[PDB]
């Protein structure tokens, strides 16, 4: 035929009907949006038909001669997808900004940008991922270099749940940025437990703590979902209105937004069978879990057992509003909570960035993007992960579907953990489960119990846990 | 704006053209490091022998590729300890007296969530023979009771 | 065609004269026939009421009075909670949960296609459809499997 | 100089000069500024002229030849103000029909029409939102009168929703005549608290009872959206388009029409912050709402506390009407469903107009507003408001921007119900929310429990009800 196989490979492996994409395209590279034409051909006894041609490039894409609408359109726009394709080319945007004001967190968004770029043209599957964007940066000594970058705005549907862990429970970007700073983490500790001097990490009295000058800063282009987007209002009017905007609120599959329960309401456990009944899972929104991360520190449970608690240093989303209301959802609600020791409440510095605030293309159509794409510099590679069940899908070498467990699953975790424990000649108890072995950190699961009681105490709200069935596999 | 100024912004500028991920800044100068102010919270200036140059990208798999006796103890020991409850694990008993409220419960206000788990239950520990019949009884009590549910 | 142009030409009349208030002309055949009622509109009461006791702007005076005059009316109101229930089970097609509910290997996943099936045909059942599926569901489980139920 | 004395007569009573009244008129139409151009033309005995022209509605319109530039901008603005009046662009009052037919609903439609027309004298700039009515008549033995007058065909922008309920949601016709028939039985029993002989309330068993003999009868100019006003010429097809016809349908924000439920992103409630961001916030169609006041009653549950369930007795539609289809998207679809006591389905009558004609029609292809009207009884005054955001504008020291609250908004009917209960001696508990207040009624919100449930099994359609952040103020 007249179209390229590869035009073909192309259209299926983007995921968008070839008319959309080749819409899209022209306006990447044009300043005008395609318009068809219908021009009919007249047989001697008489004949409609159909054409569509579009000028891109100044090369002529008109298709073949059709009798209807539906084949002339398709041929038209895989003529146009063939013409992207060659001259190779894609959407670039050369960076301006203003200086000599607090510019600092700007600097972070625009290199954020600048190194998706430099994986887009990598592996150009990734591209159209703009809509949420996260990244974790470390600073030493005025030298910054970014760490973590990660996509995704949706989590893991209720009937595509297992209880092996190998499936992933949340997709949002700032908790996949986590996940591969922890996955950092374990490098790290793996080059001290190799050479304490290349490392950032020294010996302390009880654990592993992190050089003087190592800071960690989080950037995300978007405020988080929950309380820090409920509303603008400068005032609240009433004290009532100031607790209820202040409460806790879970997510619900797929929902873009968050609901918000009152006291005493939803107070049975969630049942792993129940779920499977119809039930829909609730997750806690982005901004209850960076209070949690900032109270009880971001290495997690299992990493307490080597390595200090260890919290960020600023926050930088680019928004124009910013400042209290982000802060009174970060800090405030938890300032008055006293942890034991080890543990605290961090005074986490709160940036707004310069201009440019990133609502227009995190907002408009993006939404109906399903898979998401996580990076992280210990594995060095990008890996693209389906929001509807958590897992990497593949082609094999005759075609046919194939899935694996992503690289940050709970299970490869656990099997990265005990490779730590074997490397070290770290002996440990068998057998063990997941959820014994994250229970075995009395201090971090003290800390823990005694945040969720005095939320409660609080009348802040009540924390939905998972099923312990989520946990419950065995470590081998 | 000025010549210092204006060449640290160029620096800058080219520093985020050419290598994105990489943040260079200068102290040395009071003009230099005026241009871009970092927050007196966060500057934290320190003497320190590490440097950013020290992280590779892939260090992870490349860690792996070495063998045992280079690697030293860190003197940690892990205990487990802390198992929540007896109860026993994955669902597979619910207690006769619970679940035979849950078939007999009148109130169905639950969605039937409750008995659908409870006939799940009851199926599991039938044999596999006897389950089977029991579902094309039940099957055909369900075409039976509502024809109009599924005949459309 | 006798008083019925006589009796129209009083609502001709009075839709520009006085908008919005129409005065219908009884006691008189020539003068009912002209306007029709529906016969299920068509009730006659006696009551002393009368539709001119309305007055314009009638709540402004009404709130612009002396309290003492209005009387109570021996109620009380209570603070009542809220339903927060969202639509909590997934739906399904008809056509799906035919496919689940005929399934074969049905051991291998632990029967939770068919529960999810089952409790989604009760949740289109009526009050009565449904308490008699379950009624029959306990009968048949209980016959046919003595050793769990009789206890 | 060919301008009707009208215009004159109207400017004059405005207290304006034509200028500003022409402006007045252009901001109520359009949602922009007008434009204007002027010409310089030479004379055979040597003097000057101006001539001004000015763009209205997109159609040119150039004013007469003037001495001075004011001058021609003068006739130009009275040329344009001639074009938009309707008093001599189309007709002042027919006032002209065929009796002896049972065209009863006729002489209702003229009636409303001219009490329209009438408050048209009173503000000369609520001319030009006669593109769709509705208004509510009260029936005493063989006495009528109009108690309710609204217009309105839009609803509320996703953007400008806010949590303290002065936003009104819906600003379509008929539920606009419902919000001012609740203030109306409000006033009458203010009148029944201290004249019970001049009230149409009597003291009945199990709160208050209406006096017999006395209904209630609405008018709509056109078909309510929804299942009936199809004018689609592609006819229904097979039996599942069939099943269509009866199903549940919704509007949709910043759009037109309604669509129909089942789609892949109907699931799960709506959220405040998702709707916040762009999510596309569902509202229920005018027959659906129809169909519920037709069920439940119009009174609504904040008012059940002191009154029995009021139905309307007579429903009529001008243009569009279809007396198999109206009953049916009305009536038929709910028949079967017994509510408890005291609900019960009332068997509303359909009734038709006599004249119709599609070429004069103003139904849908006439100009497009962005404001509505409302007028009350209990209120005697109109009252118009911006529908975008529901709330009222005003002008003050010849400048700035004042946002007002609505009369029909929910904060003031709040207020009228607190001030209701305050001046009755009636004990209230304090403090209490909107939310709470509703739910107080256990025997209508048990009926609307089992309404919603009833739709539910039938397959017609899930209600999409509006998020509780929408009535979660305190009222004081
Ligand atoms: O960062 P997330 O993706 O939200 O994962 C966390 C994490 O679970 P992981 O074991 O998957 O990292 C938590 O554990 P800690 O790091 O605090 O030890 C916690 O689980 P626990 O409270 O059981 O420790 C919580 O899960 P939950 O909400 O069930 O508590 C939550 O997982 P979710 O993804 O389920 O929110
Ligand atoms: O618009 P209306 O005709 O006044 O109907 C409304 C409203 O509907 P909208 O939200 O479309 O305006 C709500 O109903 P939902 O949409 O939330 O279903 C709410 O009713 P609920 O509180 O039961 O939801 C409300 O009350 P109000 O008019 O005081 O705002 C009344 O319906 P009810 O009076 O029957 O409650
Ligand atoms: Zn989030």
């Amino acid at each position: 035929d007249n179209i390229p196989d590869f035009v073909k490979e192309t259209v299926e492996r983007s995921g968008k009907n070839p008319m959309s994409l080749f819409s899209e395209l022209y306006v990447h590279m044009t300043g005008n949006t395609p318009v068809f034409d219908f021009y009919n051909r007249n047989q001697p006894n008489g004949s409609m038909k159909f054409i569509c041609v579009v000028i891109l490039n100044g090369e002529r894409i008109e298709g073949n001669v059709k009798s209807k609408k539906k084949e002339a359109k398709v041929s038209c726009s895989l003529k146009g997808l063939e013409v992207v394709l060659k001259h190779v080319s894609e959407y670039v945007v050369p960076a301006v900004k203003f200086e000599e004001k607090t510019t600092f967190f700007e600097m972070l968004r625009e290199h954020t940008y600048a190194k998706f770029y430099e994986l887009c043209k990598n592996n150009a599957l990734i591209y159209g991922f703009e809509k949420v964007i996260a990244s974790v940066f470390l600073k030493i000594n005025g030298n910054l270099q970014i760490i973590a970058l990660s996509t995704g705005n949706k989590g893991l549907r209720g009937d595509k749940i297992v209880n092996d862990g190998t499936a992933l429970i949340d997709c949002h970007a700032e908790i996949l940025a986590r996940r591969g700073l922890l996955r950092f983490l374990y490098s790290e500790v793996l080059k001290f437990s190799t050479e304490p001097p290349n490392s950032i990490f020294t010996k302390g009295k009880n654990a592993l703590v992190l050089k003087p000058g190592i800071s960690f800063h989080l950037f995300i282009n978007t405020a988080p979902c929950g309380v820090a987007r409920i509303d603008k209002k400068l005032k609240p009017g009433t004290s009532d209105d100031l607790q209820n905007s202040s409460r806790l609120r879970f997510k619900i599959d797929k929902g873009m937004g968050t609901v918000l329960g009152g006291a005493s309401e939803f107070e049975a456990p969630q049942t792993f069978d129940g779920i499977m009944m119809g039930e829909r899972m609730r997750t806690m929104s982005c901004s209850d879990k960076l209070l949690r991360a900032n109270v009880l520190g971001v290495q997690g449970a299992i990493l307490s057992h080597f390595i200090d608690p260890i919290y960020y240093s600023s926050i930088a989303v680019a928004e124009l509003n910013n400042a209290d209301r982000l802060r009174k959802a970060v800090y405030s609600r938890a300032a008055t909570f006293k942890p034991p020791a080890p543990f605290h409440v961090q005074d986490v510095e709160i940036g707004e960035c310069q201009v440019e605030d990133t609502e227009q293309s995190t907002s408009a159509a993006a939404r109906s993007t399903i898979s998401s794409m996580n990076w992280n510099l210990a594995d060095g590679n990008t890996e693209v992960v389906r929001t509807s069940d958590g897992m990497v899908h593949d082609k094999d070498m005759s075609g046919a579907d194939i899935t694996t467990p992503s690289r940050l699953c709970k299970k490869n975790m656990a099997e990265l953990m005990i490779t730590i424990c074997t490397l070290t000649k770290t002996s440990v108890d068998y057998p063990i489960s997941y959820e014994e072995l994250k229970a075995g950190s009395q201090e971090y699961a003290a800390a823990k119990k005694s945040f969720i009681t005095w939320l409660r105490q609080k009348d802040l709200g009540i924390w939905q846990r998972k099923p312990r069935e989520f946990q419950m596999f065995t470590i081998n | 704006t000025d010549e210092t100024a204006r060449k640290a912004a160029t620096q800058l500028l080219d520093q985020i053209q050419d290598t994105p991920g990489r943040i260079s800044l200068n102290f040395e100068t009071p003009e230099a490091a005026s241009v871009c102010p970092i927050p007196t919270s966060l500057n934290q200036i320190v003497n320190t022998k590490w440097t950013v140059n020290q992280l590779q990208e892939g260090q992870l798999t490349m860690l792996l590729a070495q063998d045992a006796n280079k690697f030293k103890s860190l003197g940690v020991k892990n205990i487990k300890k802390g198992s929540v409850e007896t109860q026993i694990l994955p669902r597979q008993m619910d207690v006769k007296e619970i679940v035979e409220k849950l078939k007999k419960q009148d109130n169905d206000s639950d969605q039937f969530v409750g008995y659908a788990a409870a006939v799940a239950n009851v199926l599991r520990r039938c044999d596999a023979e006897t389950a089977q019949k029991i579902t094309q009884a039940i099957t055909a009590t369900i075409e039976k009771e509502a024809p109009s549910i599924v005949n459309c």
